[PDB]
């Protein structure tokens, strides 16, 4: 039972835990769930890679987080005594907001409790908050995990900030820099490995690793983010990353 | 010109895109995923110049799409609306719209001011027989557009063609002469916040009628008329107050006291500009404020017990929704007797008497103790304070809500309290089978002598007040009702109205308080 399920009603009691627990674990690896895709923007762009980001940035202001997860480990690749992984379920109305439907359908295959959400969601604005105090961003020696985070790191940003993504590309890292440090994209290492490809389930056969928890549901996805990196950094990076080299690089940005 | 039908992407060319390096420049959108409603951090977008919401579930519009006074194209074509909005006929520099295959009835005659639409879809809509007749004729198009603005002229905004008559004046008693007295003169009036005054709730009135800048203007002339020595105010939005209310009613001579019905939310800017409270006002000429507050229960006044705690959940609400101010009679208009005046706003409709019930309670036993922290130190002699409580109470006057302030005392069976009847809590905040207060009060409007205060389409009714001590203070004259036929006349339903600001109307009255010795 290491996942645990967060929601508004016992949020302010787990932020005082993990206020504890992330002194002896600093590094974490996230991921989340979200409406999908809806908008792509046409015209004139600087390069693909610069499109990506202004795709990235217009459905990051647009949608609403679903739902987050969040692995707590230390350097040395262990999970603290108790619950491991907290699944922070938001506050996601089905009718007055907005979401593709294929999306939709989607998360209820993977178990979200859509009305419970509404009902009983976390509420993003003071939730963003809390996570300030706690001190997890914009720590000097905290790391940060994460598979295909181009829109994870998003919605993280808008949170915390309660903006809209800034416009310039450029204007966007240097805000992700100050809240983390220290970022390491699972995916951008994968490139530089050999024989390694496809979604996040497909790397966990070639490495082996274990599912807990329902699959393709954000606070599941975020264990396996986490243990996939300290196996993959043991084998093919030798137990080290060059942070100059790798930190701060999000695959397709 | 036209836009380009493949809805792809492009990019610059690397080589001179790079050595160049001018900027990406990207004005034009899709939407998709078959979504069932909009956001609003989309219409912030005002740099976009193309919009593709076509094949979705779109069930309406809302009008602050007019947010884009830069868009010059716009697709609805397969989607699931019923009606476009009214806003829309301020998007002139529009000049391609696409509604095809959707469910609309009539196009909106404000449509017809988009001079610069060149091109027009419409094919898939059950429209009138006689919109497709014009659809079919050449250049169409411009044909139709004319046609909406010609019937937009029908309806002819802001005519005006009635003429308001004066409100009358009704004495229900002379000033007596046997000691000396102090006159001045109250008003209570509920402007109707702009937030809560949307069309759904009154759509007997026109938008133009609603518009906070065209009712802003008529209620301040309405409270200069009046000229009142004391002027309570309900659903004030907060930003008005300081900026609007205050501002103007300053230049007249007043000097007032806001405060907001809610202030644990801590939201950003933007959701506190619209948080609307209750303001008091009053002439310095006359009056020279000695206090103020913001009613708020202690919630440790009464005794420590778990039904108390049990009771007051089901109750409390974060919102104070009450105000209070302590003013001072200048010598010239040594004893230096002073008044409480209070001000309240009841939100809750009737079906929660409980609520209002024990909220109000609640409200003038947090005024009797304010009264006397003052009466100790301030007071000459010991050493009765006068009260002039003017309040929205939302409640008619046959309600429990309303017996407890004018028989001094509720029954605690009465039919308001519901679930809460009989609770040994509600015995507290009395000072048995009844609970009852000090204060021996009497309204201003008593026999009823204005049928409503609240005049909209559904509900009419009494609720907004003006109470007062009896032993201290008497009413010689009250603002009577605007004349009944004049309301038929002109076939007014209910209110706001062209001519009428506000949902409620105001209650201008006259006072008299008892001077002893010099
Ligand atoms: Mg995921
Ligand atoms: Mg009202």
């Amino acid at each position: 039972q290491r996942i645990c399920e967060v929601w508004a009603c016992n949020l302010d009691e787990e932020m005082k835990k993990i206020r504890q627990v992330i002194r002896k674990y600093n590094y974490v690896a996230m991921d989340t769930e979200f409406p999908g895709v809806v908008a792509r923007p046409i015209g004139e762009f600087r390069s693909n890679a610069d499109y990506q980001y202004q795709l990235l940035r217009c459905n990051v202001d647009l949608l609403k987080i679903i739902q987050l997860g969040l692995t707590f480990m230390n350097e040395q690749g262990e999970y603290p005594p108790g619950t491991s992984t907290w699944q922070f379920n938001f506050k996601f109305n089905l009718t007055e907001d907005m979401y593709a439907q294929d999306s939709i359908e989607l998360l209820t295959t993977s178990g979200i409790q859509f009305k419970k959400h509404e009902e009983e969601g976390i509420e993003t604005q003071y939730f963003a908050e809390l996570l300030m105090t706690s001190g997890v961003v914009l720590c000097e020696g905290v790391k940060w995990l994460s598979f295909h985070s181009g829109y994870d790191f998003g919605y993280l940003i808008k949170i915390l900030t309660n903006s809209n993504l800034p416009e310039e590309e450029l204007d966007f890292f240097e805000i992700l820099r100050l809240f983390f440090p220290v970022i390491y994209d699972v995916k951008y290492l994968m490139k530089s490995c050999k024989n390694l490809k496809g979604g996040l389930q497909e790397v966990a056969e070639q490495l082996e690793l274990e599912r807990i928890g329902p699959q393709h549901q954000a606070g599941s996805d975020s264990l396996l983010t986490g243990m996939a990196f300290f196996k993959m950094r043991e084998m093919f990076f030798e137990d080290h990353i060059d942070d100059a080299k790798y930190c701060g690089h999000l695959y397709g940005l | 010109y036209e836009p380009p039908d493949p809805r792809r992407m492009y990019t610059i060319m690397s080589s001179e895109e790079a050595a160049n390096g001018k900027k990406s420049h990207w004005a034009e959108l899709e939407i998709s995923g078959k979504v069932r409603s909009l956001s609003a951090s989309l219409w912030s977008l005002t740099h976009l110049t193309a919009l593709h919401l076509s094949d979705n579930s779109l069930s309406r519009i809302p009008s602050d799409i007019a947010k884009l006074h830069n868009l010059v194209y716009l697709d609805l074509s397969s989607n699931k609306i019923r009606s476009l909005p009214a806003e829309l006929g301020n998007m002139v520099s529009l000049r391609e719209l696409h509604l095809n295959n959707n469910l609309l009835r009539v196009l909106p005659f404000e449509l017809g001011k988009l001079f610069q639409l060149q091109t027009l879809g419409l094919k898939g809509n059950p429209l009138t027989q006689d919109i497709l007749n014009l659809y079919q004729e050449p250049d169409g198009t411009r044909r139709l557009l004319n046609y909406l603005l010609d019937n937009l002229s029908g309806t002819a905004k802001r005519i005006t063609t009635e003429q308001p008559p004066p409100r009358s004046w009704i004495m229900l008693q002379e000033p007596d002469r046997t000691r000396p007295t102090a006159l001045f003169s109250v008003m209570c009036y509920n402007v109707l916040c702009d937030k809560y005054a949307t069309r759904q709730l009154y759509g007997y009135c026109p938008s133009w009628a609603l518009n906070w800048d065209y009712r802003k203007k008529a209620i301040i002339q309405e409270i200069l008329s009046c000229n009142a020595d004391i002027v309570s105010l309900q659903e004030v939005e907060t930003e008005q107050y300081y900026s609007f209310f205050l501002v103007e009613l300053k230049e007249r001579g007043y000097n007032g006291f806001f405060s907001p019905k809610s202030r644990a939310r801590t939201m950003s800017e933007q959701e506190r500009k619209h948080v609307d409270g209750c303001a008091i006002f009053f002439k310095t000429e006359k009056f020279t404020l000695v206090q103020k507050h913001t009613v708020e229960f202690n919630q440790l006044a009464m005794a420590n017990s778990e039904g108390s705690e049990a009771m007051l959940n089901r109750v409390m609400t974060k919102d104070n929704i009450g105000v209070a101010v302590l003013l001072e009679l200048r010598k010239e208009s040594t004893e230096k007797q002073l008044i409480l005046v209070a001000n309240a706003h009841m939100h809750w409709d009737p079906e929660y008497s409980d609520v209002k019930l024990v909220q109000t309670m609640m409200f003038l036993s947090e005024v009797k103790n304010i009264i006397d922290k003052a009466s100790r130190n301030l007071k000459s002699s010991v050493g009765t304070i006068p009260l002039v409580l003017c309040a929205d109470l939302n409640s008619l006057p046959d309600s429990g809500v309303v017996e407890y302030l004018s028989t001094g005392g509720v029954e605690t069976n009465h039919k308001d309290f519901k679930e809460l009847r009989y609770n040994e809590s509600l015995t507290n905040f009395s000072c048995n089978g009844r609970i009852t207060h000090g204060f021996k009060l009497q309204s201003a409007y008593e026999s009823g002598l204005m049928p409503y205060t609240n005049y909209t389409f559904d509900f009419k009714g009494i609720i907004d007040y003006i109470f007062y001590s009896k032993p201290q203070l008497n009413t010689l004259g009250i603002l009577g009702p605007l004349d009944h036929h004049w309301l038929v006349e002109n076939n007014i339903s209910g209110c706001p109205h062209p001519l009428i600001p506000s949902d409620h109307f105001s209650l201008f009255a006259q006072l008299e308080l008892l001077l002893p010795f010099l």
